[PDB]
């Protein structure tokens, strides 16, 4: 059990280096290689863990971090300039694994190494379709810096009007690479990335300050304000359908599902601005006294029309929940 | 009735005061000139890499 102990080790010692690599960045594959190596069964435990290292890079995705909210513009960017460099290490890494002693482990008894130095052979392409890909992030993540340094204080004034040349980039950069891997997947991310950065700019311009506006009933150009975010929303989509037509074919986005989450902010947003004009009516009609031949017993009528009115706007103000949040129902 | 009058004569201005002759035209022509900076701007993003 000297020589079981000291693999159960050595096995310990490589989940410590996936421990480093989570908390870090990977490099389990450099770990996993067995160090001062002098029987066959070593070797052969050696390009098993290689096996998981290979798994660790197909695992990750660019769908996967979508799922779990998220799907920021920078993010996206950062999600692939993390994935070129974990794969440009795992291939320096591969030339450090690729030992002249590790190649006659594989001749001697070769199904497994094959897949494993197939698996690799991906890896080098997926890898070289990875580094077009950081070339657009790193493109994007500029367009991401002129979004994230915002304060949340105008911007949509003057990024609705930023937005088509963000877009008109994006379109250059589809012709530009040519060779780009995932060109319909990274749409997706594209589309999600304009999403997730229109729902924190939107979130900033009403929330807590909406509902403090709606309680004092003294802000009528506030709401139309909030009318003006949701026109910058249209903007981005106009501009969307507008790179569509400047595309010329290879559409894809398919906003009809992917918007969807868009679609339903704005729909939420539209319904606020709906309600909240019509509480600006019901305040002028109180300032209303017509005067007019029976006298007292209909403005008496509209004073209780108003208290209604006065009850309903109290209940609203509550804002439980809410903070035009999309994914609230 | 007087202060509903004085809106609507405030209302009038507010729409045709401010309202200034070709707009929108304006707007497009400012889009143009930064849809071609960020066209030069991935050009000089382009040859850096390359």
């Amino acid at each position: 059990v000297a020589k079981d102990l000291m693999e159960k080790f050595n096995n310990y010692v490589a989940q410590v280096y996936v421990l480093l690599g989570q908390i870090k960045g990977k490099t389990m594959l450099p770990l996993p290689s067995h160090k001062l190596t002098s029987k066959d069964k070593a070797h052969v435990f050696e390009g098993s863990i290689i096996t998981w290292t290979k798994q660790i890079k197909n695992v990750l995705k660019l769908e996967p971090e979508q799922l779990l909210k998220y799907g920021n513009d920078p993010g996206p960017l950062a999600e692939i300039e993390f994935w070129q460099n974990k794969r440009d290490n795992l291939n320096l890494i591969d030339s450090q694994l690729k030992s002249v002693e590790v190649q006659n482990i594989l001749h001697f008894l070769k199904s497994t190494y094959t897949t494993p130095f197939t698996k690799l052979q991906a890896e080098v392409k997926k890898a070289r379709l990875e580094a077009n890909e950081n070339y657009r992030y790193l493109f994007t993540l500029k367009d991401l810096f002129s979004k994230l340094q915002e304060s949340q204080p105008s911007d949509f004034p003057t990024l609705y009007e930023l937005f088509i040349p963000i877009m008109h980039t994006i379109l250059l950069i589809y012709n530009k690479s040519k060779t780009y891997n995932q060109p319909p997947r990274l749409v997706v991310l594209i589309r999600e990335i304009c999403n997730a950065i229109i729902s924190n700019a939107q979130a900033f311009v009403d929330k807590d300050t909406i509902f403090s506006l709606i309680d004092s009933k003294e802000t009528t150009e506030a709401c139309d304000k909030l009318q003006v975010t949701l026109d910058v929303c249209s903007k981005f989509k106009d501009a969307y359908f507008e790179y569509k037509a400047k595309a010329g074919g290879n559409w894809k986005l398919t906003s009809n599902a992917l918007f969807v989450r868009l679609d339903s902010f704005l729909e939420r947003c539209q319904d606020i601005l709906h309600l909240t004009n019509t509480i600006v009516q019901f305040n002028k009609l109180e300032k209303i006294e017509l005067g007019g031949t029976k006298g007292k017993t209909l403005t008496e009528s509209i004073a209780q029309i108003f208290k209604e009115f006065e009850e309903a706007v109290q209940a609203f103000t509550s804002v439980s929940y809410d903070i035009m949040n999309i994914a609230e129902k | 009735l007087e202060t509903i009058k004085k809106q609507q004569e405030l209302a009038k201005r507010q729409v045709q005061k401010d309202m200034g002759s070709q707009k929108e035209k304006w707007e497009k022509k400012k889009l143009e000139m930064i849809e071609t900076a960020e066209a030069s701007f991935h050009e000089n993003l382009a040859k850096n890499p390359v």
